[PDB]
């Protein structure tokens, strides 16, 4: 189980190709089923498989 | 060899087939979007009720 700043769920976190910007907080590949966070602490990417 | 020629140049004559994968595929995305809508609740995701 994982609740980030506002955003929650639950799931495996482990690492990810994809890259974001200085804004993101938030990923999800369509149609909201959110899957990548950039952690707030670390600013390192994450995938949610 | 007309036969080689004609599906291996154009596409549209598989549309038979292009159609039932497509009429599957639809179905699919707004079975998971509906998710996104309230009917008439507070909020659409479950966890925040």
């Amino acid at each position: 189980n994982f609740n980030f700043n506002g955003l929650t769920g639950t799931g495996v976190l482990t690492e990810s190709n994809k890259k974001f910007l200085p804004f993101q907080q938030f990923g999800r590949d369509i149609a909201d089923t959110t899957d990548a966070v950039r952690d707030p602490q670390t600013l390192e990417i994450l995938d949610i498989t | 060899g007309k036969i080689q020629d004609s599906l291996s140049s154009t596409a549209s004559a598989l549309g038979k087939l292009q159609d039932v994968v497509n009429q599957n595929a639809q179905a699919l995305n707004t079975l998971v979007k509906q998710l996104s809508s309230n009917f008439g609740a507070i909020s659409s995701v479950l966890n925040d009720i």
